RNA sequence: GGCGAAGGCGAAAACUUAGGCCAUUACUGACGCUUAGGCUUGAAAGUGUGGGGAGCAAAUAGGAUUAGAUACCCUAGUAGUCCACACCGUAAACGAUAGAUACUAGCUGUCGGGGCGAUCCCCUCGGUAGUGAAGUUAACACAUUAAGUAUCUCGCCUGGGUAGUACAUUCGCAAGAAUGAAACUCAAACGGAAUUGACGGGGACCCGCACAAGUGGUGGAGCAUGUUGCUUAAUUCGAC
């Protein structure tokens, strides 16, 4: 076992002033560059001035409001053809499990260039299409189905 | 077992009386032998003799 | 058509049944674990219990049901979840009491299982 | 907790009947213990005859699991499980401790009888438990209910496997029971107690990129390189 692990700290970026705009650019990053993800993202964040002309900040609440999932699954087994057990998780890691569901739908679409698929992901997510509302809406209804393990569990 | 006033005063002692016609009726359903009764209830007898003292 | 009346819960090891009766002895309706969608191993539930509870407070509401004995029958786990449901469902409960099938020392059950 | 010699005995009542406990100046006057042989009882299962048969449930069928399952689980399901009359006479029938007698520190209880006497307590005579001295014990442990100090009697034992088997004999409808070897073989044994470890699909507790979470890769292609096998002149030798 361990014991509690103390987070490190995720500094907000004070251009347009928001630290899950931090994590975006952090999870949507390869290689270890910030640099080529920045450029994706701000050109990203252009696209969303250039049509459905709108505030980018709203535009991206709306979609972490949107996708973020109100209860995760985890596993309780006791023998073989196991069972799950839906739990509660705290907003951060819903939070960060929302921008990871963004980061990889992103990256599997068509429109090949980056920009138009990422400024795709996010316009669907703040209209809730099937993109990746589909998935948190699926993971929801396997939870609150078998909801009875979830009242008796540990 | 009847007793209930107003909401919920009876309901902890519905829970007591519950535990004990469980007790009471676990042992009358399955079949073993008479001596696994005797040292069974033996058994139970030390174990209230030795916890409740 | 009556306000005052029985309603009775059998909460088995392996399934629950509750049934609303009025005081003359014949049955208004029933309700259990099968009644709902989920079936096999995954109905010995109290939740299961809880909703079949639910569902049958709700049938028995537009029948205009009032004052009400409560006889609680067999044994598990479910049991106390209908107690919870109907005490939260606003119902005019005002009795409770125990009618388990207990025998007396009489006929042989079965055995150990092993 | 109580009773019974043992097996056993617990919803209620009547009849018959057993033995038991305390004080007994009463009576009798050693009439006692043990008991080969003999006799009586003796859990369950099983046998014969007639009933009875709710539930349970050998055997049997089916559904699952498994590699197989003639098992563990589930659904049925026969004998039997119950009563009346006869038989079998075995059990871890154990306190694994034969019966009888007297003595030997103590303490805590509990139950029955007597007295004092609201129970509560006091003591007396007994049964039944726990703790514990010396003493005994290979050790574990026993210890006033001894496995101690001794006596009387009965029964029993003489390495293990063969084997509680064979032959004979008695009983039994039978199943079988009682009695009970040897030939051969081993140097020890499902020997006993206790000790250190080890192990446990035994518990209690605690760590680690162990689990969990995430990220990124190998098994998919091709090339580099090492290894296994074959080959030849060696495809030098080891690392497994």
């Amino acid at each position: 076992r361990k014991n509690r692990a103390p987070k490190r700290t995720v500094l907000p970026d004070p251009v347009f002033n928001n630290t899950l705009v931090t994590r975006i650019i952090n999870v949507i990053m390869e290689d270890g560059k910030k640099g080529l993800a920045q450029r994706i993202l701000y050109g990203a964040f252009d696209l969303i001035e250039q049509r459905t002309k709108e505030k980018p900040l709203t535009v991206f609440e709306r979609a972490v409001g949107n996708v973020m999932p109100r209860l995760e699954l985890r596993v309780r087994r006791i023998a073989g053809s196991n069972y799950q057990v839906p739990t509660e998780v705290p907003q951060d890691r819903k939070i960060a499990l929302a921008l990871r569901w963004i980061a990889m739908f992103a990256r599997k679409r068509h429109e090949k260039t980056m920009l138009e698929k990422i400024a795709n992901e996010i316009i669907d997510a703040s209209n809730n299409t099937g993109a990746a509302i589909k998935k948190k809406d699926d993971t929801h209804k396997m939870a609150e189905a078998n909801k009875a393990f979830a009242h008796m569990r540990w | 077992e009847v007793k209930n006033d107003d909401l919920e005063l009876a309901l902890k002692k519905f829970k007591r009386v519950s535990l004990e016609i469980r007790r009471l009726a676990q042992r009358h359903e399955y079949h073993l032998r008479k001596g696994m009764r005797l040292r069974e209830k033996r058994k139970i007898a030390q174990k209230k003799r030795r916890k409740f003292r | 058509n009556v306000s005052s009346g029985i309603i009775h819960v059998s909460c088995s090891p392996n399934n629950t049944i509750v049934s609303a009766s009025d005081p003359g002895g014949n049955v208004l309706c029933w309700a259990s674990s099968g009644t709902m969608g989920f079936k096999g191993s995954r109905k010995k539930t109290p939740y299961s219990a809880g909703i079949a509870a639910d569902k049958v407070a709700k049938t028995v509401k537009e029948m205009g049901m009032a004052t009400v004995k409560l006889f609680v029958k067999g044994t598990g786990r479910g049991k106390d979840t209908a107690i919870r449901s109907f005490a939260n469902a606003g119902l005019s409960i005002t009795e409770i009491n125990e009618k388990t099938p207990i025998p007396h020392n009489g006929c042989k059950p079965p055995k150990r299982p092993r």
